[PDB]
RNA sequence: AUAAUAAUAAUAUGGUAAUAGAACAUUUAAUGAUAAUAUAUAUUAGUUAUUAAUUAAUAUAUGUAUUAAUUAAAUAGAGAA
RNA sequence: AAGUAAUUAAUAUUAGUAAAACAAUAAGUUAUAAAUAAAUAGAAUAAUAUAUAUAUAUAAAAAAAUAUAUAUUU
RNA sequence: AAGUAACUUAAGGAUAAGAAAUCAACAGAGAUAUUAUGAGUAUUGGUGAGAGAAAAUAAUAAAGGUCUAAUAAGUAUUAU
């Protein structure tokens, strides 16, 4: 009579609040899809992406010397026979001392490792939802959209900071301090941040030097899986983000 | 990388998931045997099971 | 939820946002999370030990 | 905390590679698998060395010979066609043939298309389409089921240039400005399929002028 | 054509929170040639059929229930669900009325 | 004009450089030291009396010529009727099918 | 319809060659609180069905664990040449 | 102080996608049809093999072998 | 195993190769070099051990074409 009672059609847009920049003001909502930003979170592909990327980046600089890469001669040290001593042949061999390496590696070691384009996208997908549902994403943006909030007077709506090179007064700069104050106001001074620009912000890269070992200023093309989720709090411009949801979109 | 034994596949054809082959033992010396007899030998012959293994890693392009 | 934010002093998550439907759910989902933390700092929830009791 | 330091790979995915040479609780310990002495412990016997014995690729005569001239056609059924149009996946105006490159296109057919596209007849009950097909050629059934339908087929000759220029016409456009002319069938054996009526080959069917200045010839 | 759409469009029970999706309910999405996500899986060596259920949204326990009461003749005990990626295993090669089931609603 | 000019292929823009349409090159062979010398065609040194080979050799020219049927540039090439070459529909359409083909 | 723990009844649990499953020590990489009332190493005596770790005392170092945990890997374990 | 690496092939388990997969520049590999030394041959004329396809044989069947068919292609 | 090790000789910042007496197949491409597919395919082997292309399509690549030759004879070709 009734066959499947309990279908039902999914939720597909999930509100993300676009913000002004060095103050994250709530300018208008934008509804991204649920499957860029509210997947559920499937760690086993996570995984996959992470130790991928992992591999990828490996130097693989590992060259200990072989008992052919090993410098010695290749005399006979002691006769077979007849030396009341154990046998012994040239003087590389991994059993004595000075001798070179047993199946030693030689540089350089690949370690590159595959991973289907679908999976990897998936994975970018998910790392994304899963911190979107931490409350770790802040989407930067108003240029293109129609606002409901008008953007602040000193704020601006792509993610960079003004006059950054300028430095007239002292050898302190302002975007600097721009940036230090952000921090300060936000409580996230000691966190892992991760800028998602869409071009080149060299007066936010200037900026952010300073604290150079926790904050990560990085490309929308460049991006990855590892940084996203190594990020306490992820800070994306809405043009970069929309690009990354074009990337690794299920395609029909 | 891996190549195949040349001779095996001059031997051995594939079938699905078997390998079939020539009978031993028909060409010269015929005469004075049973020619209804000789008819077992004159076709083909899929692989025995005790081999399978062998001729999978002679041809690992089949 | 802007003026809500902006009178409270806190950020509401943007999924929180999504979800909530109503004032009456956003005033107790307020009194869940942030109340408790605001009025005992210990209490609080911690990043780097995040299954803290 | 970040997710990255818990992160696991999916149940049944990893494995622990068996480790040998490592103590006598292991299981794997001194003897390492090898067993006890011989030239499999100690070196490389290979694989299918049969012991000296002659070898299952020796005792049996070497058969049959690789057919070189050969170009085997991609097998396109009846039923997949039929299925795709149910699904209505397959689009096509009103006059427009469905040909190999426009299978192609569609995803009929699916992979490279080295030498061409023969429709074979495993649905031909329930095919009921109209349309006119065009390939390298055709199964005599496939042939019926298709005329029943009030469809129209032709088998098409096509060398591998031929061909590859009606799959992608663009990219020759793209690259010179000018897609390449289709041959003429240079071989006998060629000549004589696409001169047959049952096989529904070009040649008889669209009355070609190659086949005419040979009956000429052989006329004078 | 467009990947965020502007926020006029989007309605209310289109958003994540509403209709209550989660709560004893489910989808199955169809491929992207369109078609039910019911699979054949021959493991063991060809030895072990099973048909295999992908795709799934929202609740898999309640969807492989109203499964079961659908085809009473496959047993109870043949129906293996793993949660990890949200499938339902079935052990026979029982795809054709799996499909049959599903496509009246999915 | 002298834009479009430009904007053709390399090779096909050297050739107009080199051997410009004004003047109107022989059909047949001819001496090498003559102005209306087809470079195309093997023309013969007077002196001596041996074929150069053409100065454009055979893929150069058939290179060229396929550019200028591309930029529909033909005519001011200089002649390739006596160098064996046809190409592409006149090919086609002017060729004889072979003794096999008609005569198995 | 699961997992963990605990009951009851039953059957099984010697093992070379071998096959299969599950752990631990060590070192590096990714993530990562904390702190001289702490951490590391050593000795002694306790504890946990115990190659391991933990408690206390004692000693020496260090204003401090690439620490717990999960992954990735290995010049990853020696009475036998 | 001793089962390591590279390039390959075959199995298995899981994960992604799935009558397609990988790749998206095209090209290719595997799958989608079974055969046959090879050839221009190739799967219900009205349903389970008693039908059909191929190889031997043939006017066409039968005969041996393997394969294909009983809302949805595997 | 291998035209490898080795010895010998000679050059340059690189050398070598290079603008078809080339490939292909009646349609066409249109220089040489290196890599991927083609392909462990054709091909070949006391038809053992084993050895193994090319066309075509992609990259990398530079402006990549251009005369300097009075157009080439003990040369092509043939026998061995
Ligand atoms: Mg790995
Ligand atoms: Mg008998
Ligand atoms: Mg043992
Ligand atoms: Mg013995
Ligand atoms: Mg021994
Ligand atoms: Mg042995
Ligand atoms: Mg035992
Ligand atoms: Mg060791
Ligand atoms: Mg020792
Ligand atoms: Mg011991
Ligand atoms: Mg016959
Ligand atoms: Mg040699
Ligand atoms: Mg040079
Ligand atoms: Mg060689
Ligand atoms: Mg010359
Ligand atoms: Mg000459
Ligand atoms: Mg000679």
């Amino acid at each position: 009579l009734n066959p499947l009672p309990n279908a039902a059609i999914p939720p597909k847009y999930a509100l993300v609040t676009v913000r002004s920049f060095p103050s994250l003001e709530p300018l208008t909502f934008v509804p991204v899809p649920t499957s860029t930003v509210a997947a559920p979170l499937r760690r086993d592909i996570l995984w996959r992406a992470v130790v991928y990327e992992n591999d990828n980046r490996r130097v693989g600089a590992s060259n200990p010397p072989g008992r052919s890469e090993n410098g010695f001669s290749r005399r006979k040290l002691m006769p077979q026979k007849g030396s009341g001593r154990a046998r012994v042949g040239d003087a590389n061999s991994p059993t004595r001392h000075n001798g070179g390496r047993a199946l030693a590696r030689t540089a350089p070691n690949d370690y590159t490792t595959e991973l289907p384009s679908k999976v990897y996208s998936m994975a970018f997908n998910n790392a994304l939802s899963h911190q979107y549902k931490s409350g770790k994403l802040f989407v930067i943006g108003g240029e293109k959209v129609d606002l409901i909030s008008p953007t602040p007077e000193l704020d601006l709506n792509r993610l960079d900071l003004v006059n950054t090179n300028t430095v007239e007064g002292k050898e302190i700069f302002e975007g600097e301090v721009i940036f230090r104050k952000f921090l300060e106001e936000f409580q996230l001074k000691g966190k892992r941040l991760l800028f998602i620009t869409d071009k080149t912000r060299e007066g936010l890269i200037k900026s952010s030097d300073p604290y150079k070992q926790k904050v990560d200023v990085i490309q929308k093309e460049l991006v990855e899986v590892n940084d996203i989720l190594r990020a306490q709090a992820v800070f994306i411009e809405l043009e970069a983000l929309e690009y990354l949801a074009m990337a690794h979109q299920k395609e029909i | 990388l891996m190549k195949t034994h040349k001779g095996t596949a001059k031997r051995w054809r594939r079938t699905g998931n078997t390998f079939k082959r020539g009978i031993a033992g028909r060409k010269h010396g015929n005469i004075g045997w049973s020619h209804r007899s000789l008819k077992a030998l004159t076709g083909r012959k899929i692989a025995h099971p005790a081999y399978s293994k062998h001729l999978k890693r002679l041809l690992p392009y089949h | 939820t802007k003026f809500l934010q902006s009178k409270s002093g806190y950020l509401i998550p943007d999924y929180e946002l999504t979800t909530l439907s109503t004032p009456l759910q956003f005033k107790r989902y307020i009194k869940e999370k942030i109340l408790p933390s605001a009025n005992d700092p210990k209490l609080a929830y911690k990043e780097a030990e995040p299954n803290a009791i | 905390v970040s997710i990255l330091g818990q992160l696991k790979p999916s149940d049944g995915s990893t494995k622990s590679f068996k480790r040998l040479g490592r103590g006598p609780s292991s299981g794997l310990g001194k003897t390492s698998g090898r067993g006890q002495k011989g030239q499999k412990a100690r070196g490389k016997v290979k694989s299918w060395f049969e012991g000296g014995q002659t070898p299952i690729y020796k005792l049996f005569p070497k058969i049959g010979f690789t057919n070189v001239g050969a170009k085997p056609l991609k097998e396109l059924n009846l039923k997949r066609i039929q299925w795709f149009h149910d699904k209505n996946r397959l689009h096509l105006q009103p006059g427009e043939v469905l040909d190999m490159n426009k299978m192609r296109k569609l995803g009929l057919v699916t992979g490279p298309i080295k030498y061409g596209v023969k429709i074979l007849a495993s649905g031909k009950f329930h095919y009921n389409l109209p349309i006119a097909l065009e390939a390298s050629r055709a199964s005599a059934k496939a042939i019926a089921a298709i005329e029943k339908a009030g469809g129209k087929f032709t088998a098409r000759y096509y060398t591998p240039l031929g061909l590859r220029a009606h799959l992608n016409p663009q990219w020759f456009l793209e690259k010179r400005g000018r897609v390449p002319l289709q041959a003429r069938p240079t071989k006998r054996r060629d000549i004589d399929f696409y001169s047959k009526e049952e096989k529904r080959g070009y040649l008889v069917m669209e009355k070609d002028k190659l086949l005419q200045d040979i009956k000429e010839a052989q006329n004078k | 054509a467009p990947i965020f759409p502007k926020l006029e469009d989007v309605k209310m029970h289109e958003l994540i929170g509403n209709n209550n999706f989660g709560k004893k309910t489910y989808y199955v999405e169809r491929s992207r040639t369109g078609n039910l996500p019911v699979y054949s899986a021959y493991k063991n060596g060809g030895n072990k059929i099973i048909t295999e259920i992908r795709k799934i949204e929202g609740d898999v326990i309640q969807l492989r229930n109203d499964l079961q009461e659908q085809l009473p003749f496959i047993p109870k005990k043949s129906w293996s669900v793993v949660m990890q990626s949200k499938k339902i295993i079935i052990k026979g090669n029982a795809v054709e009325a799996v499909k049959r089931v599903l496509t009246k609603k999915f | 004009y002298k834009q479009y000019f430009d904007s053709l292929p390399l090779k096909l823009k050297s050739f107009f450089q080199r051997y410009p349409p004004s003047i109107k090159y022989s059909p047949v062979s001819t001496s090498t030291k003559a102005i209306n010398a087809n470079p195309f065609l093997p023309n013969k040194h007077p002196v001596t009396q041996r074929f150069h080979d053409p100065k454009y050799s055979l893929r150069r020219m058939s290179d060229v010529y396929k550019l200028a049927l591309r930029y529909g540039v033909e005519e001011f090439l200089p002649p390739i009727e006596n160098t064996k070459k046809l190409f592409f529909e006149e090919k086609y359409n002017k060729k004889t099918l072979m003794k096999g083909v008609l005569l198995p």
